[PDB]
């Protein structure tokens, strides 16, 4: 077990004692990131992120090892991650389709269980007792709970609440914590909404976004400290600050291999997830239900499935005016050749200048083809093309042009402030 | 009346079910889930007729039988035929076992050794393989030899509409089919132990035989013969019985009224309590005369010739000599015989929740006006203590003649309001 | 504001 | 609301032409959820045969094969 958060810089792995702050998993980062979604899968030592600068979710091992996309197509933002350890089915909510998406990973099956919300952010799934619950923070905002099949949509917490920014769930009770970043509170309840209870106040906790619980604790995550502090799951009490000044902070998670066991109908030995094809959801008093992939139809007996192009059509990768990539990413078709991977596995910047696959506005052209790089590249003193011709014939920038009085004239002919000279 | 979803015509008898419920052509409403199982839970197999079964899909948490039957999801691979042609148990990889507690029963269960050929199937094989693996045995009476296999079954099923002792002879016709019993014997609902005609309908069921005494015989039409002796309206009695104080009547007044046992007499090995009366006891046997604890109502089998020494500070001394615990001091109970542990005693007053009858004695007011003498002086049951004087409902307020008040009004308001036309 | 952005 | 608007469950107004137009106006789809369409026709230029739902390409008038069921 460690700490596992995420940010706008890194996703991290810390301890959950002080005594050491050394990191126990490598930092996944990118150049070109913005971490906001997280969970772990304990079985294989991998953890999932979303990336909400590329919108591709990952998986990527402790250790950092093996790295591989889980899913690229049709993302807008993915808010927050969530998975079922027993079904292996990764669920998550998407902030601009206003949905939310179950995926499983044995097979890349896809469905759009839950539609048209108005603002779901958080979503936490509870395989044994077979209930997922999820937060929207528009202005009638209610916390809702439904089956892993994504039926018997209820809401559950729909009074005196705003800004659900975060759940959790007391794996050893039973019961479902919040934070509200509107009140500043954090509140518990049961799966079924009763008995709800309010945490003490924290003393400085005054902007949460995700927490967890791990043991006699709470990790809040709060954006405006910029900080990750802890306190008792009775009433607060002792807050402590985990870590101090991050960059921008989003979620934590409590990775733990001991409460990623058990087993129900649909991970029994002797036969195969449960008799389902494709997906098989949990539901409670612990029953299994199967579900099929988007275009697919259950038959009759409730655990086979069948195409149906008159309900859901089939679909193509993207729309008309764009390109795409192997990944499944898709990119405006004018991004296509111009010396950037946008598709980040240099699918749009694959055979360039050579048989009709032509280079954008956006690119300087090699002289005898077969490459492209960015017009920003051309003349810019490197040498980036094979044959050299983006430096030949390179004519200066040696105007007739003057520098402003109040400043100096680099011998660079750049103009800066006559104040930093001799700085 | 067109119930069950317009399709099965019942009989108008007004006892309308509910939508959980399935109605049967019997008119029984087994809960909705309960057709289609070949499961004949109507009894008649009205729920599991083709009609329906035809014209029927399964609940989605339900497993699905090749055949078109449901089944509840926990019973696949359970090693167990329950949709009839197997295919709950197809295609499911069993656990191996050993030959210490496995014989390969066909189900690929494993069961003890000492468990098989043991007289009795235990693994459940359809062919009975658990016990036919042995050839020579033939077994002891009562545990009934079932034909060419081993197999020993108490008495307690044959013919019974169970086939259980797999081989024929629990209902094929070497008996039950020419007739279930000899003509001075009438059936039970599973023993072929079967009840001489005159203990059927004479007052308990002297089997499984839900017709015995609800509607075996006439009700009222002629009383129990004078063979025996009538002692309650549900109970006759056959000689002795009456005289015993056992609870044979039913009503248990045998030892009462006035016809039998006034007296008892002792014979060898037993001793008679001469000074007392019928609610304490008139004959003990030896096993408990001088023994550690006194037995008749004045205690006289601890004296007889004994007249022990042996006595301490650790327990009240009676007058007589003998001795008993303190706590048996001052209190409800005849203890010593001699009444020396209650004479002298200043009893503390009862607790709230304590009726006090007249002579002191303290009682729970839940025993208060139960008819039953409680306390010896009737106390607790006299006339004005126990009433309830009728409401006054001085004027208007006009009640009818079976006993409660209603308005004036109501009276040949051309409506039943009373209990019989009282109105 | 609460946006993620 | 103005009469040119709905009222939602929850007290938002929506445009006349926005009800039941494919889009959650209401935020509570209330105006999506109350009068469910029935679309079941061919708006496009392409020619249905009397009677049938089926509508065929306009080229199909005279053009030697028998193209709607009756032709
Ligand atoms: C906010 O949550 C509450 C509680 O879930 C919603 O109120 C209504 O609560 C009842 C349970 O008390 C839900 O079930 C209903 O129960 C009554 C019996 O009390 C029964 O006669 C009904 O047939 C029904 O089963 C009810 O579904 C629930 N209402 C809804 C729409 O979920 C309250 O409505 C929620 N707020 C909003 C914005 O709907
Ligand atoms: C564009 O990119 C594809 C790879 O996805 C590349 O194979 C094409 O090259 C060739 O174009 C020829 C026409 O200019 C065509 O006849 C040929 O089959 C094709 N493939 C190969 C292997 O030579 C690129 N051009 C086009 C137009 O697709
Ligand atoms: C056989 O029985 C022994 C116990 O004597 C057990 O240890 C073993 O696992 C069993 N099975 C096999 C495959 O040997
Ligand atoms: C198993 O039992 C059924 C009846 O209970 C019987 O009809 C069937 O033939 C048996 N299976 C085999 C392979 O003999
Ligand atoms: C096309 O879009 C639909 C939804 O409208 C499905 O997501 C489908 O999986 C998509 N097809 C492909 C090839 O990704
Ligand atoms: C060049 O031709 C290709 C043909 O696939 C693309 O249309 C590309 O966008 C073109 N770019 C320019 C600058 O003409
Ligand atoms: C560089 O190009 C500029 C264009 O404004 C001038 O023509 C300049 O004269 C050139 N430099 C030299 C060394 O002649
Ligand atoms: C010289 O050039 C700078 C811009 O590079 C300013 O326009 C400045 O006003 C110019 N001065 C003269 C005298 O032309
Ligand atoms: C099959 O019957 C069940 C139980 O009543 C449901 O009605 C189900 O919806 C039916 N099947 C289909 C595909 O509609
Ligand atoms: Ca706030
Ligand atoms: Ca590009
Ligand atoms: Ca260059
Ligand atoms: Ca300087
Ligand atoms: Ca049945
Ligand atoms: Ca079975
Ligand atoms: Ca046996
Ligand atoms: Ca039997
Ligand atoms: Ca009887
Ligand atoms: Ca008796
Ligand atoms: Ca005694
Ligand atoms: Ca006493
Ligand atoms: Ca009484
Ligand atoms: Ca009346
Ligand atoms: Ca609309
Ligand atoms: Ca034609």
């Amino acid at each position: 077990n460690f700490l596992l958060f995420s940010s706008k810089t890194a996703v991290r792995g810390i301890p959950f004692t002080l005594s050491t702050q050394e990191d126990v998993m490598v930092p996944v980062t990118g150049s070109p990131s913005f971490f906001v979604g997280i969970d772990f899968d304990a079985q294989h030592s991998t953890v999932f992120y979303s990336d909400l600068s590329k919108d591709i979710i990952y998986k990527q091992k402790i250790d950092g090892t093996g790295k591989e996309v889980i899913t690229a197509n049709r993302l807008e933002s993915v808010e927050c991650l969530t998975f079922d350890w027993i079904s292996r089915n990764l669920y998550w909510t998407d902030g601009g389709l206003k949905s939310v998406t179950v995926l499983r990973l044995a097979d890349k099956s896809r469905r759009q269980i839950i539609s048209n919300l108005n603002n779901p952010r958080s979503i936490v799934v509870h395989p044994t007792a077979g209930y997922m619950f999820l937060s929207d923070w528009f202005r009638p905002a209610k916390i809702m709970r439904a089956w892993s099949d994504g039926s018997h949509l209820m809401p559950i917490v729909n009074t005196s609440l705003g800004w659900p920014n975060g759940l959790a769930i007391d794996w050893s009770a039973s019961r479902l914590y919040w934070v509200d970043a509107f009140f500043d509170k954090i509140e518990h309840s049961t799966l079924d909404g009763l008995d709800r209870k309010r945490l003490g106040h924290v003393d400085q906790m005054t902007h949460p976004f995700g927490l967890t619980v791990f043991k006699d604790n709470v990790f809040i995550t709060d954006w405006r400290l910029g900080a990750i502090i802890r306190v008792r799951k009775s009433d607060g009490g002792d807050m402590t600050v985990i870590r101090r000044g991050i960059s921008s902070v989003m979620h934590v998670k409590a990775y733990d291999a001991d409460l990623q066991t058990g087993s129900n109908y649909c991970s029994q030995t002797t036969h195969a997830n449960g008799d389902c094809s494709h997906f098989c959801f949990p539901v409670p008093n612990f029953q299994r239900v199967c579900g099929c992939p988007y275009g697919m139809k259950l038959q009759r007996d409730q655990m086979t499935c069948e195409g149906d192009p008159a309900r859901e059509p089939p679909t193509q990768q993207c729309g008309s005016l764009s390109f795409p990539c192997n990944n499944g990413k898709c990119v405006p078709s004018f991004f296509r050749c111009d010396g950037v991977d946008d598709c980040h596995d240099n699918s749009d910047e694959h055979q360039c200048g050579v048989f009709n696959n032509t280079c954008s506005p956006s690119a300087f052209a090699c002289v005898r083809g077969g490459q492209c790089i960015p017009g920003q590249w051309h003349c810019d003193r490197q040498n980036d093309c094979l044959d050299g011709s983006d430096e030949q014939n390179c004519p200066t920038h040696a105007t007739s042009s003057t520098c402003p009085s109040t400043s100096f004239t680099c011998d660079n002919h750049v103009c800066i402030p006559k104040d930093w000279v001799c700085d | 009346y067109l119930a069950n979803d317009n399709k099965y015509c019942v009989v108008d008898t007004g006892t309308r079910c509910n939508q959980l419920q399935f109605t049967c052509l019997n008119g029984h409403c087994i809960n909705q889930d309960w057709k289609c199982d070949n499961d004949n839970d109507c009894g008649d197999g009205s729920d599991e007729l083709p009609t329906v079964c035809a014209f029927h899909t399964c609940r989605s948490t339900a497993f699905t039988c090749g055949n078109g039957r449901c089944v509840p999801y926990h019973y696949r691979c359970d090693y167990y035929n329950d949709c009839g042609d197997n295919s709950d148990e197809a295609g499911c990889l069993f656990r191996n076992c050993n030959s210490t507690t496995e014989f390969t029963c066909s189900n690929g269960r494993c069961i003890p050794l000492s468990y098989v050929c043991n007289g009795i199937n235990n693994c459940h094989d359809n062919d009975t393989s658990d016990e036919k693996n042995c050839p020579p045995h033939t077994c002891p009476p009562d545990f009934t030899k079932c034909q060419t296999t081993n197999i020993c079954v108490p008495r307690a099923f044959l013919c019974d509409g169970d086939n259980d002792c797999g081989d024929g002879s629990d209902e094929n016709p070497i008996y039950c089919a020419s007739h279930t019993c000899r003509s001075n014997e009438f059936q039970c609902l599973s023993p072929q132990r079967c009840i001489p005609s005159y203990w059927f309908c004479d007052g308990e069921a002297d089997c499984a035989d839900g017709s015995d005494e609800p509607d075996t015989c006439g009700h009222s039409v002629n009383t129990c013969r004078a063979s025996q002796f009538q002692c309650d309206n549900g109970r006759c009695i056959s000689g002795n019985w009456v005289c015993d104080g056992d609870n044979d009547c039913g009503d248990m007044s045998d030892e009462d009224q006035r016809h039998h046992c006034e007296l008892q007499n002792c014979s060898s090995t037993q001793f008679t309590c001469v000074n007392s009366r019928p609610p304490n006891r008139r004959c003990i046997p030896q096993y408990w005369v001088c023994d550690g604890d006194a037995d008749c109502s004045d205690a006289l089998d601890e004296l007889q010739n004994c007249t022990m020494r042996t006595c301490s500070a650790g327990e009240f001394s009676c007058a007589n000599g003998r001795c008993v615990r303190q706590s048996f001091r001052c209190d409800r109970r005849n203890d010593c015989g001699d009444y020396s542990d209650e004479r002298g005693c200043s009893y503390p007053p009862c607790h709230a929740n304590q009726f006090t009858c007249q002579n002191g004695r303290c009682i729970p007011r839940f025993f208060v006006c139960d008819e039953d003498n409680d306390c010896g002086d009737g106390s607790d049951e006299q006339e004005h203590l126990c009433h309830t004087p009728e409401p006054t409902c001085p004027l208007h307020q006009f009640r009818c003649d079976n006993g409660h008040c209603i308005e004036m009004g109501r009276v040949c308001n051309h409506v039943d309001d009373c209990s019989d036309n009282s109105d | 504001x609460n946006x993620x952005x | 609301c103005s009469p040119t608007h709905f009222l939602c469950d929850n007290g938002n107004c929506i445009y006349k032409a926005w009800i039941c137009d494919g889009d959650n106006d209401c935020r509570d789809m209330s105006d999506e959820k109350d009068c469910p369409t029935q679309p079941f026709h061919c708006p496009s230029t392409q020619w249905q045969c009397p009677g049938y739902s089926t509508c065929i390409n306009l080229s199909a008038l005279c053009d030697g094969v028998f193209d709607c069921p009756n032709g």
